[PDB]
């Protein structure tokens, strides 16, 4: 409930340090609006 | 934190910046032959 | 996703014409601001986009071309001997051909030497009076002139509102056989057949027989072409590019001839004192429609237009 | 108009004087792409950075770039000159 | 007996003082050479088309330059010629039309410095005649506007036609735009320094649009436009008429034509009625280059 | 030949020449090279910076 | 909204931005309760405006600031048909305009 989910393979917006190799996860849950855009780095999405 | 300014200012103030260094001042014989002519003749 | 765009708005804003100085009226002066919105509700606003349209932008010309046989003295005979066919010296339809290339009246999207039948941009032998100007008329063009070759011939069995161009200039070429009827010529009972229909317009026949020159085409036996031209003379003396008294082969007539035609309508267009250029008409043109159509609004009303959907306006 | 086509996570375009430039091969910006014979910048308005660049023609041109406050935008555009239909 | 006649018209012509016999000289130095011309491209070089035309242009300029600058009909005459000559299709070094347009210039700059009690009507005539000379020869060769020193000489002289002085001085300070003040010589010479300006920037080079040589203005309006679109909702008033700075006069349609294949993008067509003419143009509105159009 | 005439024939369509033309165009077409516009218009020095 | 306190005043700024997510449920329970809060915002902000610029606070500037922020957020979240209906007010009806 706190996004989409975006591929982050093909993903044009907003990273916040996340890397397009796959290594920080391959999807993530994204929120944006006209003038706020939010993304979330989730612990449960990233491989360890 | 200090002196934390928002994206629109900061993105004003670089555009004023990068037009008040970069602005060219010449006679209408020099622009209008570089709009006839981008490269030198 | 969106579905609908308005699109107009995007495009003012991106090339930066639409701003709150641009929309600012100015202070002690008359001019309006740099951003104007016009209005389509206002009667005869059309009328005068079409006013507009109909406003050439390059100077045109008309020329008349006739034919003369030996012992003629009236208009009548010497527009009759033109419609004839295979009744002519072949070295005249030659130099026709050597004028400019063939284009039909209807289609013409230029000039075509009358006004009821011009810039149209909604797309058995019968002799030299096919250019009569009602099917087929000969055309010149360059980027700075344009010219019109029409031949007349006998005449047998405000929908169109152009402004006033200026003065017009026409000049006559006649083919004559013997020299001697060179002074018998019926210049003034012409006068009435070649109307251009810019008589009408133009307002800023005996008194136009002087404002026409004529041009003179005499051939000889040996092939060689001799050339005289009356009234030609203005302040500047005469015309060069064809004297009096002249003498040209077959292969510079044509060319001679439209360049003589062209500086003649230049140096009477430069002449006369109530003439400017064809820009010049569309700049004040465009400046009359900005006073007389132009709505006043301030700022913050401008913007709202944007927005408000158009076209139904006439529907709801 | 904000939901447009590529999604609400791209806004403005992305393009840029190398994309699309004959004379310049490369992906990236680089000097070539000033040093191109077709390419030039204005200032509009003191507060506007308008981009000119010829094309080569793609048919159904003029690619004008703009960067302001409020982003960068691009136009395609073609002249008209024949009559249609 | 062509080299005699050639080398007796040339005498004559160096010769000649009266008026109406320099004229009548330069008309029959018109014919000859496009009558030789002709001639060589249907078929001491004086004989030659190339050299007479060059021989010519060079004696014409000099007498420009030199003596025809006091009088006005035989200066008119030079004019004429020298736009006469321009229609001539013949190969010729560059040098040689360089060398006829900076005396077009020089005579320019020396008639336009005239002091203001001798300024009259004619002189401004002269000035719009010597001003339309220029265009022809420059619209009939726009090749050798390529070079740097042409170029510039055309932009100085038309600088000097609008703003009524030349932008760069030999002593005095340079000026730039916008800090100079308008004191044009005339109305006349201003519009026609704005006309060739107009010219050399639009109609310059490929003259004949594809909507044909009859007309320089595009073929479509708002009732071609209206009849193209087959839609019902498109109107007479579906347009937005604005102004720009009181001399561009726009008409908007907001709605895709469907010449490009991207119907999820905005499309306007723009129909420009400026000062030099009809225009119309078709913008579009993209996001993502060209690399990835199919893509989205 | 000698004595024979070309008859005129209307020119085709050609291609602009200049590799900056119709960007040239569309500047003088929307009025930036009045007289009025000079002032608020300027250019930019092309480098590395 | 027009606290003379203004971190009260940023507090409610912030709830009413945090309404924007439910606008869809604002227009099922009254038809014209969006439309009221946008009037509300610009009146709010028109009655600050005086004060606000010429002093020497800099809270009253930002608060401006966040105002016009929320008041941006809440015309892009509605639609563009509602924001050009009419204003129906009594004191304006009242008047011939």
């Amino acid at each position: 409930g706190l996004g989409w989910e975006v591929d982050l393979s093909t993903h044009c917006g907003f990273m916040g340090g996340l890397q397009r190799n796959g290594s920080t996860g391959q999807t993530a849950p994204y929120y944006a609006t006209s003038t706020v855009e939010v993304i979330f780095h989730v612990s449960t999405r990233m491989p360890s | 934190i200090p002196l934390y300014q928002s994206f629109y200012e900061e993105r004003a103030l670089y555009l004023e910046a990068i037009i008040q260094n970069h602005r060219e001042v010449m006679t209408f014989e020099d622009f209008a032959a570089q709009v006839f002519s981008p490269s030198p003749s | 996703p969106a579905q609908e765009f308005q699109t107009a708005r995007l495009f003012l804003s991106h090339f930066g014409f639409l701003s709150l100085e641009a929309l600012k009226e100015p202070a002690n002066s008359r001019l309006p601001p740099h951003l104007i919105a016009l209005d389509s509700t206002i009667p005869g606003f059309f009328d005068d986009i079409g006013y507009l349209d109909l406003l050439p932008c390059r100077p045109f010309d008309t020329v008349f071309i006739f034919y003369m046989k030996p012992g003629q003295k009236t208009n009548q005979e010497i527009l009759k001997n033109v419609e004839s066919s295979r009744t002519v010296q072949p070295h005249f339809l030659e130099f026709l051909l050597s004028l400019g290339w063939s284009v039909d009246v209807g289609r013409h999207p230029g000039w075509t030497g009358h006004v009821s039948t011009s810039w149209s941009i909604n797309c058995e032998d019968i002799g030299a009076s096919i250019f009569n100007g009602q099917k087929k008329v000969l055309y010149y063009a360059d980027a700075l002139t344009e010219i019109a070759f029409v031949v007349p011939s006998p005449v047998e069995s405000q929908g169109r509102p152009v402004p006033p161009l200026g003065p017009e200039t026409r000049v006559s070429v006649v083919w004559v056989e013997r020299y001697d009827d060179i002074e018998n010529f019926p210049l003034s009972e012409l006068m009435t057949e070649i109307s251009t229909g810019v008589e009408t317009t133009a307002n800023s026949s005996t008194t136009l027989e002087k404002e026409v020159p004529v041009i003179f085409i005499h051939p000889l036996n040996t092939g060689l072409f001799r050339i005289k031209i009356q009234g030609a003379t203005g302040k500047f003396n005469m015309v060069i590019p064809l004297v009096d008294g002249m003498i040209v082969s077959r292969r510079a007539l044509g060319f001679l001839v439209r360049q003589t035609v062209i500086n003649i309508c230049r140096r009477k267009r430069l002449e006369s004192d109530s003439y400017s250029p064809p820009h010049v008409r569309r700049k004040q043109k465009i400046t009359d429609i900005v006073n007389k159509y132009r709505n006043k609004q301030l700022e913050p009303e401008f913007y709202t237009s944007l927005f408000q959907e158009v076209g139904l306006k006439n529907c709801s | 108009h904000y939901p447009l086509s590529g999604g609400p996570a791209i806004l403005h375009s992305l393009v840029s004087e190398n994309h699309d430039n004959a004379h310049v091969e490369g992906s990236e910006l680089s000097f070539e792409v000033f040093r191109s014979p077709n390419l030039q910048l204005f200032v509009f308005n003191d507060s506007t950075l308008i981009s000119y660049l010829q094309t080569p023609t793609e048919g159904p041109d003029v690619r004008v770039i703009v960067r302001d406050i409020s982003g960068k935008y691009s136009w395609d555009g073609k002249v008209l000159y024949g009559p249609l239909e | 007996l062509k080299l005699r006649l050639v080398n007796i018209l040339i005498g004559a012509l160096q010769t000649e003082t009266d008026p109406n016999n320099t004229q009548m000289i330069l008309g029959a130095m018109l014919n000859i050479v496009q009558d030789s011309a002709l001639l060589e491209a249907i078929g001491l070089n004086t004989d030659s088309a190339a050299g007479l035309l060059i021989r010519s242009i060079h004696l014409v300029t000099q007498r420009l330059n030199s003596q025809w600058r006091q009088d006005m009909s035989i200066s008119l005459a030079a004019l004429e010629l020298l736009s006469g000559l321009a229609k001539v299709k013949v190969m010729v070094d560059s040098g040689d039309r360089k060398r006829a347009i900076s005396s077009v210039c020089t005579y320019i700059v020396y008639q336009c410095s005239r002091p203001a009690p001798l300024h009259s009507r004619d002189l401004h005539s002269m000035i719009v005649a010597a001003f339309q000379c220029l265009c022809v020869w420059l619209t009939e060769h726009p090749d050798m506007l390529d070079e740097k020193d042409c170029l510039k000489e055309v932009l100085e002289i038309v600088e000097l036609g609008i703003s009524g002085s030349k932008s760069k001085n030999n002593e005095q300070e340079v000026k730039y735009k916008g800090d100079k003040e308008p004191n044009p010589a005339s109305m006349r010479v201003k519009d026609a320094a704005e006309a060739t300006l107009t010219c050399i920037m639009q109609l310059l080079g490929a003259f004949p649009s594809p909507s044909g040589p009859a007309s320089p203005c595009s073929l479509v309006n708002e009732t071609t436009l209206i009849k193209y679109s087959r839609l019902p909702t498109i109107n007479k008033h579906s347009f937005r008429y604005f102004v720009l700075d009181n001399s561009v006069i726009l008409a908007m349609l907001e709605q895709p034509l469907g010449n490009e294949q991207n119907d999820f993008f905005p499309s306007v067509t723009v129909l420009v009625r400026g000062m030099s003419g009809r225009l119309a143009w078709a913008q579009q509105l993209c996001l993502l280059p060209r690399g990835a159009k199919a893509n989205q | 030949s000698a004595m024979k005439v070309t008859s005129q024939g209307q020119p085709s369509p050609v291609e602009p020449r200049g590799p900056f033309y119709f960007c040239r165009l569309l500047l003088d077409d929307l009025g930036m090279n009045s007289w009025d516009r000079r002032k608020n218009f300027h250019l930019l020095k092309k480098n590395s910076k | 909204l027009k606290f003379p306190n203004k971190i009260v005043a940023q507090v409610a700024c912030d709830v009413l931005q945090l309404l924007v997510s439910y606008w869809e449920k604002l227009q099922m329970f009254e038809t014209s309760l969006p439309r009221k809060m946008a009037e509300i915002l610009v009146a709010t902000v028109a009655f600050l405006l005086p004060s606000a610029e010429y002093s020497s606070v800099e809270t009253d500037k930002k608060f401006i600031v966040s105002l016009l922020l929320c008041l941006l957020d809440w015309c892009m979240a509605l639609p563009v048909s509602v924001l050009l209906h009419p204003v129906s007010t009594a004191v304006l009806e009242e008047q011939h305009s």
